[PDB]
C-alpha cells in the first residue's frame, strides 16, 4: 500500500491542481522520490498502478507540465531498465504523434469542405493502454458526418490500421439556442446523445432514451442521475428527493425549458469514482536436470513449452522465479555470457 | 573331434568363461583387509556387468517409463576391476527427475540380502544404480553427495 500512496503523490506532483509548481522545484521533489524508490525492494508492483495513474492523467488531457512527464520516465528508465519503462513510453509517444496528426488533420479540413464543430482526438494505441471497448453506444446523427472525415483522413495516412473509438472516454461542449441567454455546457458523449435527443419533441420516456442511444442499463442510470443531479431534467412531481427517486422506463421526463443557472460554463462531466509459483519453479528445475547448461532465451521457451499450456504464466513472474531459485542456490550463471544459467544442485 | 574337443569344452568342470562365477571368501577378505584402494584414487578403471544384471537393469529403468527408478546391486572385486554379478530393485516412488527412497527401500534392502543368503548368493552389495530417463547418463549434485557418503564409509561402490 505504501508504493500506492507514494505513486499517489506522484500523481499528484505531476497531474494538476490551481497552483503550478515552477520547473526548478518540480525536478528537486521527483529527486526525492527517486532517493527513496531505490529503497524499494519490489520493483513491479509500482508499474501497475502507475500505468492506469498515468493513463488517466493524459487522456483527459489533465496532465500538467508534460515535458516533467517525459524527464520523469527518462529518470525511470535509466533506474530499472528498459523493460520497466517500455510500456509507459508507449503512452507518452502516443500523446505527441497524436498532437502533431491533429495539426495536419485540421489543416486537411480547410483544403476540403469544413466541418461544423471543432473536432480533435487522441489516437492512443492497442495493446499498451489498459482502456477497451466496454459499452455499446450509438453515434448521435450529429457527430457522424465529422467522424467519417477522420476516417477518412486516417485511411489515406495509415493504410491497414483499423479504429476503434472509445465513446466511453470521450468528452465534448455543447451550445444552446433555446435557453433564456447564450449557454455553453460541457458534457460526455453519452450525456451530449442523451440532451441532443430533445431536439425534435419534448418529453420522452426512459425506455424511449434507452432504445435510441443503445447504452446500457447501469451506465444510463447513472448518467440520468448525475443529469437530474445538475437539475437539467425535471421529473413531474418536484417535490420528490431526487436521490430516493426510483426510476423505472415509464417515467415522461422533459426538457426544463426555465433553466436559468448563472453560470455560463456548467460542466456536468465531473468524474465518477502462490500455488502456481512452486509450479513454475518446479518446471525450471526440472528443465534445469534435463539440459545442464541453458540460456535464458531457450530456458524461457522451454518452460513455455512444459507448462504454459496450463494456465499461461506471465515472463516477469518466471524471471523472478529464476531469481529466486538462483537466490537459493539451485542453478548458477555462468561467466562469459551474461544470460547462461547450469544447474548447480 | 575325439580328444581334440573332448576336454575343450568338458562340462563336468568349468570352463575358463565360467571362472569369474566363482566366489574365493579368503581373497575377498583379504583384497578387504589390504585395502589397497586408500593409497590411490584412481584405483578402479574397470566394472564388469553380468549379463543378468545388465539385462534387469535395462529392464527396470524401462519399466518406470518417464519416471526414474533405483536399485542395488550385488558384486565383488578382484585387482583393478569391480564385478557385478547381480541387481535387485528397490520398492520406491519417484518423479521424472526426483527419486527419494524414503522408508520403505531401507527395509527391504537388508530383509532381500537376509533372504538372498539363504538360497546360495555369497556376494554382497558393491553399488547402486538409478536411471535418467532422457537426459543422458551423467552424476547430479545431489549424486554425487551421495556417492561421496556411500563411498567414504562402504569403500568399495560405483554409481
Amino acid at each position: 500500500k505504501s508504493p500506492e500512496l507514494l505513486a499517489r503523490y506522484c500523481d499528484s506532483l505531476l497531474k494538476k491542481s490551481s497552483k503550478n509548481p515552477e520547473e526548478a522545484e518540480l525536478e528537486d521533489t521527483l529527486n526525492q522520490v527517486m532517493v527513496v524508490f531505490k529503497y524499494i525492494e519490489d520493483k513491479d508492483v509500482f508499474q501497475k498502478f502507475y500505468a492506469k495513474m498515468l493513463a488517466k492523467r493524459l487522456v483527459h488531457q489533465n496532465s500538467a507540465s508534460d515535458d516533467a512527464e517525459a524527464s520523469m520516465i527518462s529518470k525511470l528508465k535509466q533506474a530499472c531498465g528498459f523493460e520497466y519503462t517500455s510500456k509507459l513510453q508507449r503512452m507518452f509517444q502516443d500523446i505527441g504523434v497524436s498532437k502533431d496528426l491533429n495539426e495536419q488533420f485540421k489543416k486537411h479540413l480547410t483544403n476540403s469542405e469544413p466541418l461544423d464543430l471543432d473536432f480533435s482526438i487522441q489516437v492512443l494505441s492497442s495493446g499498451s493502454w489498459p482502456f477497451q471497448q466496454s459499452c455499446t453506444f450509438a453515434l448521435p446523427s450529429e457527430l457522424e458526418r465529422s467522424y467519417q472525415r477522420f476516417t477518412a483522413f486516417y485511411a489515406s495516412r495509415h493504410s491497414g490500421r483499423k479504429l476503434t473509438w472509445l465513446y466511453q472516454l470521450s468528452k465534448g461542449e455543447l451550445v444552446t439556442n433555446c435557453f433564456k441567454n447564450r449557454y455553453t455546457l460541457q458534457a460526455s458523449t453519452f450525456q451530449m446523445a442523451i440532451l441532443l435527443q430533445y431536439n425534435t419533441e419534448d418529453a420522452y420516456t426512459v425506455q424511449q432514451l434507452t432504445d435510441s442511444t443503445q447504452i446500457k442499463m447501469d451506465i444510463l442510470a447513472q448518467v440520468l442521475q448525475i443529469l437530474l443531479k445538475s437539475k437539467l431534467l425535471v421529473l413531474e412531481d418536484e417535490n420528490a428527493n431526487v436521490d430516493e427517486v426510483e426510476l423505472k422506463p415509464d417515467t415522461l421526463i422533459k426538457l426544463y425549458l426555465g433553466y436559468k443557472n448563472k453560470k455560463l460554463r456548467v460542466n456536468i462531466n465531473v468524474p465518477m469514482k502462490e500455488d502456481r509459483k512452486l509450479l513454475i519453479q518446479a518446471a525450471i528445475v526440472r528443465i534445469m536436470k534435463m539440459r545442464k547448461v541453458l540460456k535464458h532465451q531457450q530456458l524461457l521457451g522451454e518452460v513455455l513449452t512444459q507448462l504454459s499450456s496450463r494456465f499461461k504464466p506471465r515472463v516477469p513472474v518466471i524471471k523472478k522465479c529464476i531469481d529466486i531459485l538462483i537466490e537459493k542456490e539451485y542453478l548458477e550463471r555462468v561467466d562469459g555470457e551474461k544470460d547462461t544459467y547450469s544447474y548447480l544442485a | 573331434a575325439q580328444k581334440t574337443w573332448e576336454l575343450a569344452n568338458n562340462m563336468q568342470e568349468a570352463q575358463s568363461i565360467d571362472e569369474i562365477y566363482k566366489y574365493d571368501k579368503k581373497q575377498q577378505q583379504e583384497i578387504l583387509a589390504a585395502k589397497p584402494w586408500t593409497k590411490d584414487h584412481h584405483y578402479f578403471k574397470y566394472c564388469k556387468i553380468s549379463a543378468l544384471a545388465l539385462l534387469k537393469m535395462v529392464m527396470h529403468a524401462r519399466s518406470g517409463g518417464n519416471l526414474a527408478v533405483m536399485g542395488l546391486m550385488l558384486g565383488k572385486v578382484d585387482g583393478e576391476t569391480m564385478i557385478i554379478m547381480d541387481s535387485f530393485a528397490l520398492p520406491v516412488e519417484g518423479t521424472e527427475t526426483r527419486v527419494n527412497a524414503q522408508a520403505a527401500a531401507y527395509e527391504y534392502m537388508a530383509a532381500y540380502i537376509e533372504n538372498a543368503k539363504q538360497v546360495g548368493r555369497l556376494e554382497n552389495a558393491i553399488g547402486w544404480y538409478h536411471s535418467h530417463p532422457g537426459y543422458g547418463c551423467w552424476l547430479s549434485g545431489i549424486n554425487v553427495s551421495t556417492q561421496m557418503l556411500n563411498q567414504q564409509f562402504q569403500e568399495p561402490f560405483v554409481a
